[PDB]
């Protein structure tokens, strides 16, 4: 994917054509006159005399100075820029290679896992593996489960049906489990609760109480 | 032209100078594209559109006020368009490109290009009506899926069991909101009809976006009102100047002028660069609201509200986003005698 | 080749580029000028016998007539004719309003003392010209034809003449701690003092003759104007204006600017004069400065093809050859101009892209939700930019998806994080 | 009174230049007023005592 794509470290290379951009352009400012008889102090001093050369000096002074402010300037603008993307690189690493982020599309799209560094010519590439859910599946859900008069909520999970009896999965993969009372935690009767539904949730000490 | 208009002996003189007027439109072009790239990364999050909720029926929340209004000549959400009227060009000084800056008015015009004095305003390239489409498409993927849309392919699920879970985020138990679905319900309506009345009846409410406004024409007025300056020559217009003096001593004049306007122009073009830079920074961080708080639900305390963050929601605004927080606040306290352990036998 | 140009280099990668304006903006002119018809009265201003001296310089006003300065510009009987402020080539085209014309007669070495912003005995006692001056001041030799105590001056004045000011009081001036009794001591002496000009005397005393014209401007609509011929005014065209000496370069269209009766001239904020009164006519004519400049060609790159689609920023579509001034243009820009690929996006009118109706993402942004690409025979094509994929999550309560299976995506994220330290020895 | 410190006829060629004067001030002052908001920003977090 690095190499196919052409411009896959275009914001790497911006920097080196922006420097080199700037610093071209600093020296071809030393060909214009800025008004003066020549762009050239040598041909000003062996063809005037002090008094009359002094103003064209002045005026070549004038304009390289100008020259040299925009350069600084301009630099100083794109140095601020640099440091905030290098913050924001310091940031990606520490909390995304050291660590694992539960910040939304922080370090990739998907469930943050891990990342992993890698040095490029002026900055950093992260190489972020996430974890993206796949083979979507329609069930039948409902809020609470209601027993023998008692309301049944997941305790860390999901009620769902695949036609015609319930299980508790988790939200994030579908691993069917019987519901039963270490599954589901009871949080009154059922008459509050909007859509809850009839089933049994069967206790895992009947059977050992029974022989 | 700003400098130079369409004078040939001005242009002549101004060639002398380098390629500063290059440097200045390199400058501008940058900031134009970058201005771009923020509305790109702010709103173009999640590139699938999906279609605004035809079932009107949220287990209680009813979502009007923020949902796309039909009956409308732009597909605007009453908050959105209640918005769109708070950041006002009245008081702004180049308001002067309401000439209808599409292809003139009147007869020919050519306002926006040579009917000022150089000064453009390029058009963005996300118009508004796609913006509000792209919001309403995160407004209807939260709905549906919830934060399942931000990180792979959208699972449905209903409202009230995706609010059980933004519940479960927060420390607090499924049950507490499945049984107090309906005074949820009733307090989320209420509290976005609160937001609605407070939008439309305090008059500063959009202050952040319109003081963006008023530094940008008061930053161009102050651009057009150097161009009556003299910085010193016998006059501020080059054409009086031409037509009075011979070209020997008209080049003393016009240098002063052009130096006197150049300086202007890099003025403008430096303080629009750091506006642009802090813009930039603004940008960023609601690109990072919309990503951390939109598509998903965020455990940074006071980055997405006063309160346990529950969920929010996008509105486009004239330049800005604006983002309703929708947060779970404890009241009513109670104080009760506790211990750290209980010693059985 | 304007935008190949515009970056310096004969290569041109995809995009959008704005393109500096080389092409011939001037074409010919009009003169529009005032009614007047009547030679001034310059004649008795350097054929009078009588030239009142320094002290008592004659002032007249000259107003509401035309006046060939080239009459005056071209005779040899004057040796200085020295212009401040403008230039006597200029001086015919120029209609200035209420020229005053003052004469006197001096010395050979008081000649240099009339010119702006200098101290002297008559330039600081008799006749002060103002710091800044606009006018001419023309002094030529007449030794052999005045020399005679006729010609007097101002030798003693109190402090000095504030400028353009008259005194000819003849009380004795105070040139000491005493207080001036009233006739001439030893502290008391005449200001009132007469040299006597001899017909052979030397260079420097000499008698020299000198007018000053000072020609007052921005004084409402003008009078003294030179002996322009008012041409026909030409509208919708680029020209060069003279309305009343309002000179410039631009497009005289008819507007529907109220204009009150006495306002003349009319201008925008930026102090630029956006409308005139034509002197014969009453009529407004507001003035559109010629080279447009505001073009963006979008080119698929050189690389790929020499094709290019150009758009013109707020022109509409049907006013492309009128802007731009496409009579003027070489053929090849003429293609550029008019077609059957002209498209009225709200960026502008583009021309050279035909438009298609499908939606693909933005290759080239050309704005308003327009952008172009070069698709395939080959061309370039202008389209609304697709926002994304169409889907929707059929909403129903009572219902959830699962996923049943996962996949272990690696990103890539690329940040700059230092840029080159560079160090520039200033001296 | 920085550029022409007490001097009418420098001040009034000052005049020739443009907001050049109005512009700095303005940028300063928006600078000044920043600082206020940052230090409310920081500190100024809950308002109760
Ligand atoms: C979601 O909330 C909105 C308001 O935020 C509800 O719309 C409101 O519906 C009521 C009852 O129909 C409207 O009151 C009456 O409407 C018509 C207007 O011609 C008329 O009979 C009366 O003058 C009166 O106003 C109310 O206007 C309307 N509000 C708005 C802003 O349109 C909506 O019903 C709720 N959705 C539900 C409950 O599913
Ligand atoms: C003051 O009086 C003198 C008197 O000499 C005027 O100078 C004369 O001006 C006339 C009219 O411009 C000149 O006539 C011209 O002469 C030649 C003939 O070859 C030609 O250029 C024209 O066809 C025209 O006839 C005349 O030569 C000239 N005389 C001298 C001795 O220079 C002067 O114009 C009067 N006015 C002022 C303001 O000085
Ligand atoms: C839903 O799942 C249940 C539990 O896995 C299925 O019921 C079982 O079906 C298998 C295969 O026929 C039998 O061996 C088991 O005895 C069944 N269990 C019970 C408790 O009856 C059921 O068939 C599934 N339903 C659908 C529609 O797929
Ligand atoms: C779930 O089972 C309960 C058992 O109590 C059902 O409640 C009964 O519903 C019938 C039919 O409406 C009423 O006549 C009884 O009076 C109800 N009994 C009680 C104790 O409330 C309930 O309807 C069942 N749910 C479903 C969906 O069948
Ligand atoms: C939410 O789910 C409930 C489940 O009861 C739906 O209510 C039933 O809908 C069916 C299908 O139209 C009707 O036959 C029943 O009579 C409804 N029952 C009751 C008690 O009203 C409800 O329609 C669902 N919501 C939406 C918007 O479809
Ligand atoms: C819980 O107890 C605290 C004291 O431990 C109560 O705080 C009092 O609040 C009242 C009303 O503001 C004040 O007049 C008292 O001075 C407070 N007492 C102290 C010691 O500060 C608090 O109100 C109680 N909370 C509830 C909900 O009853
Ligand atoms: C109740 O708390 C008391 C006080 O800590 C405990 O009393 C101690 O009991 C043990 C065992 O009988 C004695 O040896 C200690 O002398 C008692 N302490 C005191 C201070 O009298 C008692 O064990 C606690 N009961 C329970 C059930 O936790
Ligand atoms: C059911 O799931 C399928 C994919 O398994 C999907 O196409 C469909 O939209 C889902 N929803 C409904 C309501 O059938
Ligand atoms: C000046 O004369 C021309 C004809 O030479 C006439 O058309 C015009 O109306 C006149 N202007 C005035 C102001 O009378
Ligand atoms: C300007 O464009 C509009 C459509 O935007 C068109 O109706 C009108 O005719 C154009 N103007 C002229 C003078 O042709
Ligand atoms: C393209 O769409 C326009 C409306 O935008 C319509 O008038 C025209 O017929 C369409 N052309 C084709 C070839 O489908």
């Amino acid at each position: 994917s690095l190499s196919s794509t052409p411009s896959a470290l275009g914001k790497l290379q911006d920097v080196v054509n922006q420097n080199a951009q700037a610093l071209n352009t600093l020296v071809k400012q030393l060909s214009s006159n800025f008004g003066a008889i020549s762009s050239v102090l040598n041909d000003i001093l062996s063809r005037l005399d002090p008094p009359e050369a002094e103003v064209q000096i002045d005026r070549l002074i004038t304009g390289r100075l100008q020259s040299l402010q925009t350069y600084v300037t301009q630099q100083l603008i794109r140095a601020a820029e640099i440091r905030a993307s290098a913050n924001l690189a310091a940031t990606k690493m520490s909390e995304c290679v050291l660590g694992q982020s539960k910040r939304v599309d922080f370090c990739g799209k998907g469930y943050h896992l891990m990342s992993f560094p890698q040095s490029a010519p002026h900055g950093v590439v992260f190489l972020h593996v996430t974890y993206v859910p796949a083979q979507e599946k329609n069930f039948t859900t409902a809020p609470a489960i209601c027993h023998d008069g008692k309301a049944h909520f997941p305790r860390e999970g999901v009620f769902v049906s695949n036609g015609t009896h319930w299980f508790v999965t988790q939200r994030n993969f579908y691993e069917p489990q019987i519901i039963t009372t270490d599954n589901t935690f009871v949080s009154g009767n059922c008459d509050v609760v909007i859509g809850i539904v009839n089933n049994t949730v069967y206790d895992p000490l009947q059977p050992e109480l029974d022989s | 032209m700003y400098i130079c208009g369409d004078s040939t002996e001005c242009s002549n003189l101004l060639l002398q100078y380098g390629s500063f007027c290059t440097q200045l439109n390199r400058a501008l072009t940058g900031i134009a594209v970058e201005q771009d790239k923020n509305t790109q990364e702010v709103f173009a999050q999640v590139k699938q559109i999906y279609k605004t909720p035809p079932i009107k029926d949220f287990g209680g929340f009813n979502f009007s006020q923020i949902l796309p209004d039909p009956s409308k000549p732009s597909k605007r959400s009453p908050i959105e368009d209640l918005l769109f009227n708070k950041v006002t060009l009245a008081d702004a000084g180049f308001i002067k490109q309401y000439g209808d800056c599409l292809g003139d008015i009147a007869a020919r015009d050519l306002i926006c290009a040579q009917k000022f004095n150089g000064l453009t305003v390029l058009p963005p390239l996300l118009t508004d009506e796609m913006i509000a489409q792209y919001t309403s498409a995160l407004l209807a993927g939260t709905i549906c899926s919830g934060w399942t849309f931000g990180a792979g392919p959208a699972l449905q699920i209903p409202f009230p069991m995706q609010m059980a879970y933004r519940f479960n985020g927060i420390g607090v138990t499924q049950n507490v909101l499945y049984e107090n679905q309906k005074l949820i319900a009733n307090q989320f309506n209420s509290a976005i009809g609160k937001i609605q009345d407070s939008l439309s009846s305090t008059p500063s409410a959009l202050g952040k976006l319109q003081d963006v406004v008023n530094q940008n024409a008061q930053a161009l007025n102050t651009l057009v009102k150097q161009l009556s300056s003299n910085f010193g020559a016998i006059s501020s217009v080059l054409n009086d100047i031409l037509s009075r003096l011979d070209p020997p001593e008209a080049e003393v004049q016009i240098d002063r002028l052009i130096t006197g306007r150049l300086q202007s122009l890099q003025t403008y073009v430096t303080q629009q660069l750091i506006r642009a830079a802090e813009i930039r920074a603004s940008a960023n961080l609601a690109a990072t609201k919309m990503s951390e708080c939109v598509l998903g639900q965020s455990k940074r305390v006071d980055f997405c509200g006063k309160g346990y963050h529950l969920m929010s929601f996008p509105q486009s605004a004239p330049h800005g986003v604006v983002f309703l927080h929708v947060t779970y606040v404890p009241a009513q306290e109670k104080n009760f005698t506790t211990a750290p352990a209980i010693c059985h036998d | 080749s304007e935008t190949k140009c515009t970056l310096k280099s004969f290569t041109v990668e995809k995009g959008i580029y704005q393109t500096s304006n080389f092409r011939v903006q001037p074409t010919e002119s009009i003169v529009r000028f005032p009614n007047i018809t009547n030679l001034c009265p310059f004649g008795e201003v350097f054929n009078a016998t009588r030239f009142a001296s320094v002290y008592a310089w004659n002032r007249k006003r000259i107003s509401n007539c035309v006046a060939d300065y080239s009459v005056l510009y071209n005779s040899a009987s004057f040796s200085t004719f020295k212009c401040y402020g403008v230039s006597p080539t200029k001086l015919n085209d120029l209609c200035f309003t209420n020229v005053y014309a003052d004469s006197f007669v001096i010395r050979g070495d008081e000649v240099r003392q009339i010119a702006p912003g200098q101290t002297g005995k008559i330039a600081d006692y008799n006749y002060k010209l103002p710091d800044d001056f606009t006018g001419c001041v023309i002094a030529w030799n007449s030794n052999n034809l005045d020399s005679n105590y006729n010609y007097l001056y101002r030798l003693f004045r109190k402090s000095n003449l504030k400028p353009f000011e008259r005194d000819i009081s003849t009380e004795i001036y105070q040139a000491g701690s005493t207080p001036c009794n009233g006739v001439e001591g030893f502290n008391c002496y005449f200001p009132l003092q007469s040299y006597g000009f001899q017909p052979t005397n030397g260079v420097g005393y000499q008698p020299y003759r000198v007018v000053v014209l000072s020609f007052e401007l921005l004084h409402a609509p003008a009078t003294v104007c030179g002996p322009k011929k008012s041409t026909n005014l030409v509208k919708n065209k680029c020209v060069n204006f003279n309305f009343n000496g309002l000179t410039g370069t631009g497009v005289l269209t008819e507007s529907n600017k109220k204009f009150l009766p006495f306002q003349q001239f009319g201008r925008d904020i930026a102090d630029t004069t956006d409308a005139v009164r034509d002197p014969q006519t009453l009529e407004i004519l507001d003035i559109t400065p010629c080279s447009f400049g505001g073009v963006s060609v979008i080119t698929p790159g050189t690389n790929t093809s020499n094709q290019v689609a150009v758009l013109y920023q707020d022109v509409n579509c049907t006013e492309v050859p009128v802007a731009i001034h496409a009579d003027q243009l070489t053929p090849t820009w003429r293609v550029y101009s008019t077609g059957s690929n002209v498209f009225q996006t709200r960026a502008g009118c583009l021309i050279g892209a035909e438009h298609v109706n499908n939606s693909y993402e933005c290759d080239i942004p050309i704005g308003a939700g327009i952008c172009a690409s070069y698709q395939t025979s080959q061309s370039i094509i202008a389209y609304t930019m697709s926002l994304g994929a169409e889907n929707s999550c059929a909403y129903s309560n009572n219902s959830i998806a699962i996923p049943t299976n996962f996949t272990i995506s690696v990103t890539t994220e690329i940040l700059p994080v230092s840029m080159t330290k560079t160090s520039v020895d200033c001296t």
